[PDB]
């Protein structure tokens, strides 16, 4: 009775501290999702996991084909507040903002196999590295990259990184990088000095400009989805863009924007960007836009 | 239901477990209990590579040689681990990203880190996600991830970009067509009819027009070329950005 499932928690990959305080449903619902958890990884395979989990800025998810997070990396608390024992085995959708529960689905299925998306989950823990109760939870966007495997089921598994938010912010900031703030129609109202030292722009002559007539044009449609998405979810990570350069040429740049409201009417009030310079001038000869005139 | 979860759970822990579900009755509930702690106890760097193609390594903080580098690093750069070991990480990275590559591996002020730089593969390189912590030494993750030119123009017709492909179809550098309308460059005859199609690219706002024309060389020669335009709306105001159009020839 008590004594024998008391033994399926102390064998379950857990921490003895955590493992023998569930109930009997919670260790059946565990024990499933371990051993479907290795039944996949037979598949895919043909100590060091500090190393792998703590150098990790996300946390990695297996879900099953309809829905089922049969596996949630440990780190998944520090991220997220929801620890491992609480969500292994439930459905996503049960932990997700529900206008993006379509685009989970669609991510979910099937003949590309790579998954780049971003989704909004419950997440229980504030800045302050302090956890709370599941009724405070807000929402948390994540970046998800993986692929979808067929297996004997298909399976999506994918690594979901946070967007850091640029106010709360623990990472030395590349000499590389720059900050921008900007409308919500993506027009600077400020910028950072030293765009001037890495594209050779003034902070002054961009602000009222429109960011889309300063990025190539071969870019503009990957740019678009990122501001929907920055506009839907409130937080986005774009892909490698080049901005136009002062006296021609290009930059490479990968921007990571983020929705600020404003803390006493809890109106969106602006949108923050961290900016990462990817290289140097690139064709610097070559003029695009009128501006590099 | 308690029960019926409850028995769910029991009847898919008997398909799991192989010796419990080969058997004919099915046993009792504190049997296959016993099944299970038995078969669990007698028995992720491939997940984080099924993830996001990342593989493992550990550089020094003050040389910037490897002290380790998992297998991974064949798959997601083809590069063996002989020709990770015994080198430095600024060997692996682009040229102009050593600067770079400096201030995250100063421990003098720090801890975590995470930058992006161009690694070499195989003269190409890629783009690798780096993230880790300190530990001196870095403990981090690196993870994967001419018949025409574009043009796009403001609501009256002048050029507000224009891209390289243009010297080629047209034979004009980009700062001859920019700052100038496109019906300069327009035969007198198709003016009309070029004035006519940025008149409907504003007022179908999103839909694709189609005008064709004779665009005027630096040879000074009567290019015939079919221009198909589209308004493009700011995400969230709507506002006209600009008209972006793609020229091809003939
Ligand atoms: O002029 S830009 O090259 N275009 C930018 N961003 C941009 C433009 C249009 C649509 C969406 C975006 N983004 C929102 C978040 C991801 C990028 C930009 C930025 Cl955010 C900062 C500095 C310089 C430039």
């Amino acid at each position: 009775e008590t004594e024998v499932f008391y033994e399926l928690a102390h064998e379950l990959p857990l921490p003895h501290s955590v493992s023998s305080h569930l109930d009997k449903a919670s260790i059946m619902r565990l024990a499933i999702s371990f051993l479907r958890t290795h039944k996949l990884l037979s598949s895919v395979c043909s100590q060091m996991d500090n190393l792998y989990l703590k150098a990790l800025e996300g946390f990695i998810a297996v879900v099953t084909q309809d829905g089922d997070m049969i596996f949630l990396s440990e780190n998944i608390s520090k991220f997220m507040g929801l620890t491992q024992v609480e969500l292994t085995g439930h459905s996503i959708f049960d932990f997700t903002h529900p206008c993006d529960h379509e685009e989970i689905r669609e991510n979910l299925t099937l003949v590309s196999t790579e998954r780049d998306f971003f989704m909004r989950m419950k997440c229980t823990v504030t800045n302050r590295g302090r956890t709370v109760n599941l009724k405070s939870a807000t929402w948390k966007v994540l970046h998800c990259t993986g692929q979808v495997r067929v297996y004997n089921l298909s399976c999506l598994i994918i690594m979901c990184e946070p967007i850091q938010h640029p106010s709360h912010m623990d990472i030395p900031l590349d000499s590389k990088t720059f900050l921008s703030r900007h409308s919500m129609d993506m027009k600077f109202t400020y910028c950072d000095d030293r765009i001037l030292e890495l594209i050779g722009y003034h902070p002054e002559e961009l602000l009222g400009r429109s960011a889309y007539e300063f990025y190539h044009a071969l870019d503009s449609e990957n740019m678009t989805k990122s501001h929907q998405n920055l506009c839907t979810k409130g937080q986005v990570v774009s892909g490698q863009y080049r901005m136009l350069a002062k006296h021609g040429g290009y930059v490479w740049l990968e921007t990571q924007g983020t929705v600020i409201y404003n803390p006493r009417n809890l109106q969106p009030q602006c949108i923050m960007c961290v900016n990462y310079v990817l290289s140097e001038i690139e064709k610097n000869d070559v003029v695009f836009s009128m501006d590099q005139t | 239901r308690r029960r019926n979860k409850m028995t769910a759970y029991i009847t898919e822990l008997s398909d799991m477990v192989p010796t419990c579900s080969a058997l004919a009755r099915k046993p009792d509930k504190l049997t296959i209990l016993r099944m299970a702690v038995s078969h669990m106890k007698s028995l992720l760097k491939h997940l984080i590579l099924e993830a996001a193609d990342g593989f493992l390594f550990i550089v020094s903080c003050e040389t910037g040689r490897v002290v380790y580098v998992s297998d991974s690093v064949t798959p997601v750069l083809n590069q063996p681990q002989s020709e990770w070991f015994g080198s430095t990480l600024y060997d692996q990275v682009h040229p102009d990203d050593v600067d770079k590559l400096r201030e995250q591996l100063s421990t003098s002020e720090n801890s975590r880190r995470s930058f992006i730089c161009r690694m070499r593969c195989g003269p190409h390189f890629v783009v690798v996600h780096c993230t880790g912590y300190i530990k001196f030494c870095l403990v981090a993750i690196g993870r994967l991830q001419p018949t025409e030119f574009i043009s796009r123009h403001n609501i009256e017709g002048i050029f507000t970009f224009v891209d390289h492909r243009c010297v080629a179809t047209v034979g004009y550098q980009p700062q001859e067509l920019l700052g100038k309308n496109i019906v300069e460059f327009c035969h007198p005859e198709d003016q009309q009819l070029l004035r006519d199609s940025f008149q409907q690219v504003v007022k179908l706002k999103g839909q694709v027009l189609s005008v064709m024309f004779r665009f005027r060389s630096k040879t000074r020669e009567w290019l015939w070329m079919r221009t198909s335009s589209f308004t493009f709306q700011n995400p969230y105001s709507d506002e006209i950005e600009y008209i972006i159009c793609t020229n091809t020839n003939v």
